[PDB]
């Protein structure tokens, strides 16, 4: 059969896969390094080596039979999936790394670790499919840093074996003392030197052998490149965590700044100051347009009548009229937050925009005293007749009433020309809209 | 060697520059060691001698015959003639500085015997090695590997010049005198790295300075090395993020949508079309949007890769060989691509069109559930548009984009107000709709 | 009563209930590693902590009563409120950490959303917000120094006092005994393991190998973070000034490459230097894009009402006016010596002449005919007739509220009695000079 | 009785010779303070150097109540409004705080207390405008920047080793291992060893390398975390500002290089010709050895619009001296075209206008070299060079001929060519009063039907 590699099945095999990749990489090679280890533990470990071989064999037989993307399409031809699969060189790396080649030495286990890319693969697709992205990127880079410290403390002690045993004060001391010989404190005091020389602290014995002097400058070498790599990449990772609210404090204080400088007045002040700190306590302070300007049409308006659905089926007549007039027209929409006490609209203003109301409440008042005619809540509108511009009425040709709001309120702004070109095509609604506001003329 | 020499596609020219770069190289990183460590003994001297002697006669080779041969551009056209190449070189800065280094200082070794402080001036040809340094990160693909690589030799080379000067300063003091000097019992250069790595690095653990000489070397040494490693630090994240800043930059974007996403409580099939989205956007076209990086650019070369992309499909339909070359032009250099996931409807039957769909790349199909025909890339559907004045006529089929589709978008009412100045391409495309 | 959530007495009351909480985290750990700052001072730390218990049963009545924003208003109904908080997991941790050796009260650190809430209101409200970040940073790596000693401490008792040499000395021997030497001394163990400096005395057993390891990895985590919010402090710092600076830079080079005339690149650098020494490197459009329309309106009546009081013919409009007017009013500053418009030139602008002292002349003349200062504006003439009626110059460091055509033709509906009262003075000034 | 520009260059040198003996002031006074050996040995120089600083500081004040300012545009030269001016501000409260006479203090006590003069310290306001004011004259930013912040930390270390060793004085010498040694020792007694060995102890612990001996004593342990702290503040803040000194250098660079390799990937995803690979290569490294990748609108967005324009006189006017058409034209259309330019650059090999089609776009060349050629490939009619201009007669619609307002030829560009675009709409816009065009342009239309 075939796999689909953007499933979850791919996925779980990805991780039953990437589980043995990472026990040959650090368990075997700690094994290898302390060959007492292997002896103490030697049936467990051929079973474990056993384990990974069938499942790197079931790993060869799967990536054999994994589909890929031609004309965007999927390909199912088993046939011409092994053939895709034979001509790379992927498929040379799972060649050899599957060899017999073995219970003494494990030096000679090694082909077994060339399965790295099916690691990395892992790694990136848990990446862009978990919902902590920039924990789990700290994660992998800490998980890297624990790589790079096992396999040196595996290589120093190895380089001391390969020295000798106490015979200097830089090399692992004497095995046949019983404190030394422990095999846990053998690992151990190899994982502190190696988190000592990696990290540049260097308060490690000192080399007395050129060897060892050697060793110690590329050690160091490596260390200072290695860490500077990829500790370096946390901090950035750090200033991704924390980018959003940094850019929001950026904003707030060159506000402040500017109203530090131009001495405005405390009310005012208080006023800004309590609006911003309702936009982030709202947490409505991400652009939706800016933030979804690479998406298509057809994505950015299911993501809008997702996110708007239940404060806009609230709507009498442009309702079933058709839904992808609906669906242009929320594409097209554009939020705007508005204080309390705050005019929408005033008598005699030039219109340009539609208002839906959405979450929020606002009242018609009077042209001089404050009397609410008519609280209007969330799923109705106003501000049409200024914007549809008809014969036959009044005829003022600018706003026509007083709209304060006696809350926090929201609106969806949406520009004249705009509703204009998006009703051209459709004449239906923009005559039921336009009986709608000669009703609104005959009444007052 | 040819009559005038270029830069872009001479390789050749090349490996000259990385000749020059060795022989700069060799000076450069073996001057010091020359000058400090007793190496210049008087069994090594003929090897010495003629390493100099190969790096003179490649510095005075580029002098003459290399370097007056190198093209250039003045007032907008290439200059090839040899005597204004020659005038051109010979007044600019390379020559100054080629020449202050060709100072055959090689005349002072009967005045004042063997001594390769003598030798310094061939230090100061550096223009050659950073248009090397120019010309393999133009040409290579992967040019964040050798500017790792760049990084990491410059480091090695600094703690090479700290090892010297080490050394040098053991030697006035005197080998074995105090404790902090240099003591002499393994390999000399080996011992004074292992000292200039820790302490350009700043670790520490040597031993401590004992008298005035040794405790000003050590603080102008730490200090130098704190602004050494932090150069060290600037530069690997600085190319390591100018590495990786795309693919970052596209996963920050991918990661602020998820975000908007869920903190507006959309739905798993909608967040799992829009994460197909993204996957297949980086998989297939390796870059957020294709307009944001055209429209960077003038507006001819915006053309000629408008032209040079989509000429080939505008030409394979037989139902744009009547239209003009302006038209073709000005359509081509406005169309909007678009993507679309398998499953959806571009243009469901009953909805007015709008717009005129250009394929490429992608498999679509016309449908009500039975299939009538499908279309292969490079062809066009959509042609109904054409005669609607604002909602005119309906879509009269289901047409599904079956595969990962990549439509071109073309509108009604710009080809409408671009047709206008054509009556005779207006008057054949409605011809073929007849 | 209810509370506002975004008013003062809020944050007066995040204030008092952020010291209890900082007094927990910080003097719980200390108290519970050492066991003799606890055994001491038992009635000092009896009655802090009735203290601290009693502003944590006053902080759960508050919450309670505190009130949210639905449908964009303040909630009354305090048993709507009793459920909305009864129904978050902050209530269920409230409860937790009033949940009656001081190792057992170790769930009062549970609080601590309040301690974040109070750092982040007043990262919000103050005026100092890169000092206040300072604050914070520091405060939280000296958190994790004194939770690192306090860690080591007790490591050193689990272990033993002296029995090994990486452990805390035996503290029968009163030169190790006392109290402020021990604690003293923990915190010199962990600023040395945290700052990855590594002078502590080297680890003899496999648990202390095993925590000097994973506290020099915790080390390099914090030393990486620290580095991190001083580079981003000192990035977001200087950005401002970095940005002018390459916007001088941009000047400076491309005049460079185009070959500038000295008093031409002399009166750049001299606006360049005016507006460094003015501060005017705050773009009012460019910053003020982040409030909504009747914010945006509001400080800019402020000063431009600041600007209005001080003219005497326009000042017939009132609200509505001059609402319009604020907000499409632009500012343009003018170089000393400048022509605002000349003769023989069309007219399509009108300026508000605030803090800038300029005067007409006559044609390649200086002759101050009516100098305008504060007090006046001009250029409405040209604009509702032919050309602008005579030369305009500047003094000094002249500063412009330009006005577009737009802007007037919009202003002749309201308020037409004024407009048509000045351009009947625009009649007088042209029957005057001609 | 003249009054000071403070934007002048002798304003400038008055805050260089202000600025040597405040930075002197703070280096050497915390020096002399801190040793009471340096005070001793040198007393006649820090006599004479100390009277240079108070003399200079007296001047400072002189200076400081004549310099004028800007209000409402103009500059002040009213010495009684300048004095109040002065007299109302704290950098006057801060003056007559620096400039106590503690000559009598100095004579009073006996000279062993050099504390009494740190009061001089306090015109560091002074020194900062100094500083602020370099940073923005100078032509190598990122170098001041580099000096500037070596100078601070230098001057951080400075007073951090006076401080240990006025803390080591304050315990005794050589009690224990931490402090300064036994300074009886004629080799611990040296001077410069006393400063030399004290800045070493000051670098290795607010460096946070730290070879120094382990403290003893409970505030020498409290000294070394405090001093350790501010040591990776100090730390963190040279490698954050080495970074954005990094950053600053090469950002153009980068981002150069980046649109560079984002283009070659657009390119090479969507399989472009080879030639048509080389040839934006070609072109960008074109733009980058011609100084000239940002586009010049871009560039003057931030200016004034009377000096854009005089931007636009001193590059654009001394080519179009070199027209052959503008002579019979004046100085209004001049300037209104001067505003209307907007560069564009070409490619060699490529055409500007073919054949036959509508063109509405008029091109001044500028540094280039241009030729009419014929569709049977290089037959070059005439070529053309800087100071000419075509596309001219495609925009006003008029006839006389067969082809109406058809491109006549084919126009391609022999080298590196750069025109100066002129569309229809915004020079049919900008020119409606001026017939002098019309004129020209209908000789232009009747001459090319003659040679057509
Ligand atoms: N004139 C008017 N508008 C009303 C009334 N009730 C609600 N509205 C809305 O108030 C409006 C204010 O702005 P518009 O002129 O744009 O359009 C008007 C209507 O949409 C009413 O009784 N009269
Ligand atoms: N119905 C139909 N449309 C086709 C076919 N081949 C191409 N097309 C285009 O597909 C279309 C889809 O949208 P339209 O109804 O607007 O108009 C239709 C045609 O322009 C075909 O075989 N049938
Ligand atoms: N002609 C003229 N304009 C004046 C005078 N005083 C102020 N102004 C303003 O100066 C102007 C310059 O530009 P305008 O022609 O636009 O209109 C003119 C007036 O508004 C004066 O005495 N004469
Ligand atoms: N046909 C033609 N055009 C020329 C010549 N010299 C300069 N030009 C300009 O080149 C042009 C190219 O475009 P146009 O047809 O718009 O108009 C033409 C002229 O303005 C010449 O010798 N012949
Ligand atoms: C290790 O210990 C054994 C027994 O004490 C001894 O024989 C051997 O020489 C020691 N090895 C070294 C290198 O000292
Ligand atoms: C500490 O000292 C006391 C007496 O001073 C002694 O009884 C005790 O054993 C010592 N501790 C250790 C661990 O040896
Ligand atoms: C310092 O040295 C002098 C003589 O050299 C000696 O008398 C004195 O005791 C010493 N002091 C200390 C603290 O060692």
């Amino acid at each position: 059969i075939v796999v689909d590699p953007s499933s979850n099945l791919y996925y779980r095999w990805l991780t039953a896969i990437a589980l043995p990749v990472f026990y040959n990489w650090y368990l075997l090679i700690c094994r290898a390094c302390f060959d007492e280890l292997q002896s103490e533990y030697l049936m467990l470990w051929l079973v474990l080596d056993y384990s990974a071989d069938v499942l790197y064999v079931l790993d060869v037989l799967v990536r054999a039979r994994t589909g890929f993307l031609e004309q965007g399409l999927m390909v199912s031809d088993t046939n011409r999936l092994w053939q895709h699969y034979k001509t790379t060189t992927q498929f040379k790396l799972d060649v050899l790394s599957l060899v017999p080649t073995d219970t003494n030495y494990p030096e000679v286990r090694f082909n077994r670790l060339l399965k790295f890319s099916r690691l990395f693969e892992f790694f990136d697709r848990t990446e862009t499919r978990t919902n902590y992205p920039n924990m789990f990127r700290i994660g992998n880079l800490v998980l890297y840093i624990l790589i790079i410290i096992h396999w040196n403390a595996c290589i120093y002690f190895a380089i001391s074996k390969f020295i000798g045993f106490g015979t200097d004060s830089w090399v692992y001391p004497n095995i046949s003392i019983p404190e030394h010989g422990r095999l846990s404190r053998k690992y151990i005091y190899s994982l502190y030197w190696s988190t000592l020389t990696l990290t540049t602290i260097g308060e490690t014995p000192p080399p007395v052998k050129d060897e060892e002097y050697l060793f110690v400058v590329v050690d160091f070498l490596v260390g200072v490149l290695i860490f500077a790599t990829i500790v370096g990449n946390v901090g950035s990772m750090i200033s991704n965590m924390n980018a959003s609210r940094a850019e929001f404090q950026a904003k707030i204080d060159s506000i402040k700044q500017y109203m530090q400088f131009r001495k405005v007045t405390k009310d005012l002040e208080t006023r800004v100051i309590r609006w911003f700190d309702y936009l982030w306590a709202n947490k409505k302070t991400v652009d939706e347009k800016e933030v979804l300007k690479s998406l298509p049409d057809k994505l950015k308006a299911e993501i809008a009548i997702n996110v708007h659905l239940d404060t806009l089926k609230k709507v009498r007549i442009f309702q079933d009229c058709e839904a992808g007039l609906l669906v242009e027209l929320v594409l097209k929409l554009r939020p705007t937050v508005f204080s309390p006490g705050d005019y929408i609209c005033k008598k005699g203003d030039i219109g340009k925009e539609m208002y839906i109301i959405n979450e929020g409440k606002l009242a018609v008042v009077a042209d001089d005293g404050v009397t609410q005619f008519v609280v209007l809540s969330d799923g109705s509108y106003f501000g049409e007749i200024s914007i549809l511009n008809i014969k036959g009425s009044k005829s003022g040709n600018r706003r026509t009433a007083n709209i304060r709001s006696i809350g926090y309120s929201d609106l969806f702004c949406l520009s004249k020309d705009d509703l204009m070109e998006a009703l051209t095509e459709y004449p239906e609604a923009k005559k039921a809209l336009e009986e709608k506001g000669r009703q609104i003329l005959m009444k007052d | 060697l040819p009559n005038s020499i270029d830069s872009y596609t001479d390789r050749l020219y090349l490996l000259w520059l990385l000749l020059v770069t060795l022989a700069y190289n060799w000076n450069c990183c073996f001057i010091p060691l020359r000058l400090v460590f007793p190496y210049q003994t008087a069994d090594n001297i003929h090897y010495w001698l003629i390493a100099d002697i190969i790096c003179d006669i490649i510095y005075l080779y580029d002098m003459l015959f290399i370097q007056p041969r190198l093209q250039f551009v003045r007032g907008g056209d290439i200059i090839v003639d040899s005597n204004e190449l020659r005038k051109h070189y010979r007044t600019s800065t390379k020559f100054q500085l080629d020449v202050a280094s060709i100072i055959p200082f090689d005349i002072c070794y009967l005045f004042f015997g063997f001594n390769p402080m003598f030798r310094a001036n061939r230090m100061l040809k550096y223009t050659s090695f950073f248009e090397f340094n120019h010309h393999l990160e133009s040409i290579m693909d992967k040019a964040y590997i050798y500017r790792v690589i760049r990084t990491t030799g410059y480091l090695l080379f600094i703690l090479h010049i700290n090892a010297c000067v080490y050394y040098w300063a053991s030697n006035y003091e005197g080998i074995g005198t105090t404790r902090w000097v240099y003591d002499g019992e393994g390999n000399e250069y080996l011992r004074c790295y292992y000292w200039a790595v820790r302490t350009l690095i700043t670790i520490g653990g040597l031993p401590e300075p004992q008298t005035l000489f040794e405790i000003v070397f050590q603080l102008l040494n730490f200090f130098s090395g704190v602004f050494v490693f932090s150069s060290l630090i600037g530069q690997m994240r600085d190319v390591i993020g100018a590495a990786t800043a795309n693919q970052n930059y596209f996963r920050a974007c991918m990661d602020d949508t998820i975000a908007y996403m869920n903190n507006y409580s959309i739905p798993k099939l909608v967040q799992k079309r829009v994460r197909t989205w993204y996957e297949y956007t980086w998989d297939s076209q390796r870059m957020l949007d294709e307009s944001d990086l055209l429209k960077t650019l003038p507006t001819t070369v915006q053309l000629a890769l408008a032209i040079d992309v989509n000429f080939s499909i505008i030409s394979k339909v037989d139902l744009f060989k009547g239209c003009d070359t302006q038209m073709i032009y000005d359509m081509l250099l406005r169309l909007k691509s678009v993507l679309y996931l398998p499953g959806d409807f571009v243009c469901k039957k009953g909805e007015i069109g709008k717009e005129m769909y250009i394929i490429k790349h992608g498999e679509v199909q016309v449908l009500g559930t039975k299939v009538l025909v499908t279309l292969k890339a490079g062809s066009v559907f959509g042609e109904i548009s054409l005669l609607a004045a604002g909602g005119g006529n309906r879509r009269t089929a289901n047409v599904v984009a079956h595969g990962f589709a990549n439509l071109l978008t073309l509108d009604k009412k710009t080809l409408q107000e671009i047709l206008v100045h054509y009556p005779d391409s207006e008057r054949i495309l409605m011809k073929k709709a007849r």
